[PDB]
């Protein structure tokens, strides 16, 4: 027989298996591919590991408390320090890569909840004080949750990024975010969500350290609710796999 | 252009206070660099590649550029007493940016 | 020279005219275009995309994620109304800041259907039946389930599939309705009721939530562009 | 042209079009006939005015500055940027990337400033609008050698003529203007962060060619931008909160939506 | 070398356009482009989901 | 259109493209693939705006003179020469010989001069721009018979109209304007030495046709030169030192280049 | 008469428009053109030609012929840096007054490769090996030969042939870089190191000099003409 | 007697020009002339020097 | 014309040029090539950077004194800490790679000397 729910994604040397999953969302309808020569601008021969970098990386799990507003991961920054994808990112100047985001959160039949797994391109965010911009390590997080905060962030002489969940830190309606490729994790039916994101930047290639093209935001629209006696620590673990990595401009390591 | 334009630097009395005014210039900016520091009135001036004490009685000989046109205009005020808002106004003809620093103690 | 007379309207400036004008910099070699995933050619394609509707915009809840969730629970009764809002995608606050509604606020005339998609975000064991119902303009908003039973309605049942769509038909005397409020072009009333009760087993929550989405069908049209009334400005930034 | 509805009769089948799964992220493509009975109506309506080109082709003022003919502010210097205004800025933001040609139009207006000089018989005013490309020499006084015009594109407009209108071709080093930039100019990630870092389109200078007369006159120049040949990529949700700054996306937290009486209220 | 195209009229006519400037960035706005494809944003799923058939089998 | 790069793999051969001999004076024609590995990139960039015609076709003011309607300086007399200005002069110098048509445009601006005469209600000003060819009669007073205009090309422009624009065909006894002349007019080699000796393009006279009104008005006329149909021969290095005179190439010794901190400094 | 309306932009003057205008002197018989050796039709042909680069622009040396010579000598060590400069053909002082750089200062956008040609003007017996190396943007300028070894490099060896060209590749995210300084479009770092030592026999000088030339490859393009910032003027001459 | 030529457009259109003045020195600027030959200034050597082959044999 | 001495080797993004050089010695007559499938034993998909790792690395110079006996470099160990060749070596378990050794030592016409540049397989010491 056949079943729509089951799905198995294999990449590099690490594959994932989801018994209950909703159909994969293929970005804007464009599966990621290597830079065609009709639009190349770097004359150097690009290195393409294609196995070393194109593999499923599992980031750090985060707890989904009934009081958890949301989380955001800058995809390039998140993998900056993990494996060769991180090493080659540190060395090469230019970097072009598609993404295969996959967020797992499994709960029993008696739990309830709903996540919005959406990857936002160019998530330029706003600082608590209007005049200054947020600093790195506040806006960015290395394998870190970078959690949203429901309360509006107090505005003083600081560089704290607005974590206001009802604005998503971009001063836009969180409900209207759906426009970006998005998959919901309704605990009652699907415990996993996968979005294949194409490389979405205005230039053929960009330095990954200089700029983060896409940011995975998990915003629980319906809070987790369970009766006493059920497991109280249900985590959300994110496994992001790069695809079609292409790097130019070999230089000394650093940034 | 100036990094972190609103800042609140609190420092105890007796040690030098480092007040940063690091700035980045746009391609459109091709003008004489005029850096002026104000307190709440003019502490220091930088025009024509020279530094001016400006005869400020409260801060004479205690204020100097830590670094310059490279992009740094920070000041290390020494031997604080000085409490007020320090405004650094790097100047370019297309855009002039200013940074306000509140100093405590 | 060619003898010409200048008709009225010459030497004027119009904000909505397409004409030709000499380029300040001639023979500029523009940067060649590339392929960027997701080119948009029509605003209505964006309107078709789903957008969460803050149905529970009550009081302070517009300042929290509680604005979108619609509360349902097992109550000893039936026919109790779950929610209700007028069909004014442009003027109604319920729809005003939704992606369809906000784009609509950039226009004056609208026509077409609406895909209200209701997603049950309750437990996996909770089973609730709901009478999504849209009443056409003309009478007062229905106060009881029996009153709403008459108008167009879908008896949504919850199972393996979660979401159910209520496709609001385009019932109207005028080919286009005004985006703003008007007695002449009242869109209608959209409401939900409990067909039965949301029964749950023991050791499971009895207070489920429901989210609602809005979208435009493939027969949606807009005309008469105008500046939006939501943005504001005092001086240049 | 918009798609039309297709007739339908009563139905009773296993197939369900309404019941779906919004978790997948696929907006259901349900027509009205799926959940009711509908007649065959030929819809002649056209989605012509909702086109991206028609949406953003309206001339819209971005910035107005005022320069006097005698006094401190002899000339006006404004860095080119669509972020200064609100309506046009919000229109453009709807798309993460955008590639459009420009048709700048200048509406210049003079005004006899109150004074006491007598026999004020001013001759017709003449104005000059000069576009300095980034990295180009910039005027410091109203009469510097830069105003003479070597290669920069400048327009001379005598007052009372039709407003000057010069078209600008796409001007970006990248392949498209980036409305949003989640990046820093510095590799170190320390410094300015945002759209300002990557978007420099030059500077605009406006001055009085002739002083005009004995009495002081203040000239207001309004700059209008109309995107043309526009191509937009990656649609994004519209800016919900009011803009606070021109160089950054910083905002003040605002209610998702204007509230109503109750969850069943109809106002 | 004049290009003749239909004018935007009601439902239920020609106009002549000649490009004067040779720059080609001075051409009038290309408003008459009524092409759309909702598949990129609406229905972005990798595997087709027939609306009549059950979504999650 | 610019040439593109061609792919290359690893190589190991006797042939060396990098190692060359710059003593010969042949600039090595080395593409990027010669000293590394490169991919096949189709460069769609075009050297269209670097053309000699596009380089020098911008209108650029060469000289502005001011003539009053009543007083000592009733009319303005300027000898035609592109050397008076700096930007256009430097642009033209890049080529030892140049052959271009001209499109002179005049931007005239009036100004009510401060005075004490009352009831100043001046009528619209009318101006006349007359080109005296070399060897032609030249006006001495504002109302001499020369102003009547016998055969010289003159343009009458009432104020408030679009600025006057008359095209000039190539005007040189030789086969091309000589930007640089290493020669004397006198065979003896005693006298003026330089470009001034061979370049005479006539004289330009500007006057007020009508006095205009009771009060004194000063009229500023700006002359703009735009080379068109340009052909240039023998490219030369650009003028490094600032110009000091209009009739000669005399200069003040200046540093080859602005200095930096050290030989390894990156600023 | 033909009824016309004047569109906005009429009766104005634009410094960058090509149109027609009546000739002041009609039917002037222009002097027929001849053949002059070296007609130039494109500015980029001049950019391709070699131009000496004042790499040693240190202090007072910009006021002497010592600006062009780059000093090398036999020192008891290896990996010592010989010189270094940023890849900013427009803004960097090293390149600003070179023929490629000065023509570039008349434009705003540049893209393409650069042929840095290094000519060894030492003795005939001196044998020196040098690691010409260009580091792509992103990290700090290399401080040691090993750091530079990674980036694109050519191990130039001196023999019968003197000059060796380091063809700097076009590595960049943007199709065009700004001629002026900008953090977004940092061109990169170009540096030279001693692969070994410049060994010389006795009775021969141990202090050789090296000259550097700059040129644009056949894939160089410029756009957005602007007036140069190097020239200046107070009053007409 | 109108001359029709292609407008300068981007990479990856026609305009009509009619010469009004008969002088022919009043014609618009001939910008569309993209012809180049670097051999006159670059590579001016009498005997060809193949780049791959050694320069001074 | 032609000359045997001159030679230019380009690999990755870094090339070398030798005005005077003797003919290259191609190992035992077998130019290095990727592992053919007729003799593979690892079932994993191998990563092949082919530019990131295949580039000229310049090690540290050593002085040739009149009293210098000799020098030895373990090629894999020598590049263990240089660039991606080092990084990928640290990560991956198995590693197969050919080598392109090049030793430079230039002296004037009046110097004299002679080196033996020889690569020894399995130099168990």
């Amino acid at each position: 027989g056949y079943s729509d729910r089951v799905r198995s994604i294999t990449l590099g040397n690490s594959t994932i298996t989801t018994q209950e999953c909703a159909n994969v969302v293929v970005g804007y309808g464009v599966w990621p591919d290597y830079l065609k020569d009709n639009e190349a601008t770097a004359e150097d021969q690009p290195t393409q590991p294609d196995v070393a970098t194109c593999r499923f990386y599992t980031l750090d799990s985060v707890q989904w408390q009934k009081t958890s507003p949301g989380w955001w991961w800058k995809l390039p920054d998140a993998l900056s320090n993990l494996g060769l994808f991180g090493q080659n990112m540190q060395y090469h100047y230019l970097g072009r890569t598609g993404y295969t985001i996959h967020v797992q959160c499994n709960a029993s039949k008696f739990h309830q909840g709903c996540l919005l797994v959406v990857c936002v391109p160019e998530a330029e965010m706003g600082c608590a004080t209007l005049d200054n911009t947020p600093s790195s390590a506040e806006l960015l997080g290395g394998d870190a949750a970078k959690e949203f905060a429901g309360e509006p962030i107090a505005s003083g002489s600081n560089k704290l990024v607005q974590r206001v969940v009802y604005n998503a830190g971009m001063g836009i309606g969180v409900g209207n975010l759906t426009i970006f490729p998005h998959q919901w994790i309704n605990l009652r039916t699907n415990n996993s969500a996968t979005i294949v994101m194409p490389y979405t930047n205005s230039v053929p290639m960009d330095n990954m350290f200089r700029h983060n093209n896409v940011t995975l935001m998990v915003i629980p629209f319906v809070p987790l609710d369970y009766c006493p006696g059920s497991t109280t620590y249900v985590p959300i673990t994110v496994t992001i796999a790069p695809m079609n990595a292409e790097y130019n401009g070999l230089r000394l390591a650093g940034h | 252009s100036i990094t972190t334009p609103e800042e609140m630097i609190e420092k105890a009395k007796g040690e030098t206070a480092y007040l940063p005014c690091k700035f980045t210039l746009s391609p459109e900016d091709q003008g004489p660099l005029d850096i002026e520091w104000l307190i709440s009135q003019v502490i220091i001036l930088y025009s024509g590649d020279k530094i001016y004490d400006d005869y400020y009685p409260d801060l004479k000989g205690r204020v100097h550029f830590t670094s310059l046109k490279s992009g740094d205009a920070s000041i290390n005020v020494t031997n604080l007493q000085d409490i007020g808002t320090y405004q650094c106004k790097v100047k370019k003809a297309p855009g002039v940016a200013n940074k306000k620093i509140h100093l405590v103690v | 020279g060619l003898p010409t007379m200048n008709t009225p309207g010459s030497c004027q400036f119009l904000t909505s005219d397409d004409f030709q004008s000499p380029s300040a910099m001639p023979q500029y070699d523009v940067t060649p275009e590339m392929r960027i995933p997701g080119e948009v050619k029509n605003l209505m394609e964006i309107a078709e995309v789903d957008s969460v509707v803050p149905v529970q915009n009550v009081g302070e809840k517009v300042n929290s994620m509680e604005a979108y969730q619609i509360p349902v629970r097992s109550n000893e009764g039936s026919g109790t109304q779950v929610f209700g809002f007028p069909l004014q995608p442009g003027y109604s606050s319920v729809f005003s800041r939704t992606l369809l509604g906000e784009i609509l606020n950039y226009y004056t005339h609208w026509s077409g259907s609406i895909k209200l998609t209701f997603m049950f975000c309750g437990s996996a064991m909770a089973t609730g039946k709901f009478l999504l119902a849209y009443s056409p303009l003309g009478a007062g908003a229905p106060t009881k389930r029996v009153d709403a039973m008459l108008g167009t309605h879908v008896v949504w049942d919850v199972g393996l599939q979660s979401s159910c769509v209520l496709c609001i038909p385009w019932i109207s005397q005028t080919h286009y309705r005004y985006v703003a409020s008007d007695e002449c072009t009242a869109g209608g009333f959209i409401t939900c009721w409990y067909q039965t009760n949301i029964v749950v087993p023991a050791d499971a929550q009895s207070s489920c939530y429901i989210m609602c989405f809005v979208s435009a069908c493939n027969d949606f049209s807009v005309r008469l562009l105008k500046d939006t009334p939501f943005i504001s400005q005092e001086n240049f930034f | 042209r918009v798609a039309d509805t297709v007739g339908t009769g009563p139905t009773n089948s296993e197939a369900i079009p309404a019941l779906t799964a919004a978790e997948t992220g696929h907006t259901s493509q349900v027509v009205p006939g799926d959940t009711m009975q509908t007649r065959h109506v030929k819809n002649y309506h056209s989605r012509s005015e909702s086109t991206v080109e028609n949406f953003l082709c309206r001339s819209a003022c971005v910035y107005f500055t005022e320069y006097k003919n005698s006094g401190s502010k002899r000339y006006a210097e404004w860095v080119v940027t669509t972020r200064q205004a609100a309506q046009l800025r919000r229109k453009l933001e709807f798309f993460t990337y955008i590639r459009f040609d420009l048709e700048l139009t200048f509406v210049i207006t003079s005004t006899q400033q109150p004074s006491t000089t007598q026999n004020q018989d001013a001759q017709i005013l003449t104005h000059q609008i000069m576009y300095v490309p980034p990295g180009g020499p910039v005027p410091d006084k109203v009469d510097s050698y830069v105003w003479q015009t070597s290669t920069n594109p400048s327009v001379f407009w005598t007052e009372g003529n039709a407003p000057p209108r010069m078209s600008i071709p796409f001007l970006s080093i990248g392949n498209a203007y980036s409305n949003f930039y989640d990046g820093w100019s510095d590799f170190s990630r320390d410094g300015v962060y945002g759209i300002n870092t990557l978007n420099s389109m030059g500077t605009l200078y406006a001055r009085h060619v002739n002083t005009g007369g004995t009495g002081p006159i203040k000239s207001t120049i309004r700059i209008y931008f109309k995107p043309k040949h526009v191509k937009a990529w990656i649609p994004r949700p519209p800016r919900l909160c009011q803009y606070e700054k021109a160089k950054n996306v910083n905002f003040q937290p605002s209610g998702v939506t204007t509230t109503r009486q109750s969850i069943t209220a109809m106002t | 070398g004049a290009q003749v195209s239909t004018q935007k009229t009601g439902a239920h006519i020609h106009y002549t356009n000649i490009n004067y400037y040779k720059d080609a960035a001075s051409n009038s706005a290309t408003r008459q482009d009524f092409a759309q494809d909702p598949g990129k944003f609406t229905e972005p799923v990798k595997d087709i989901m027939i609306k009549s058939l059950p979504a999650l089998n």
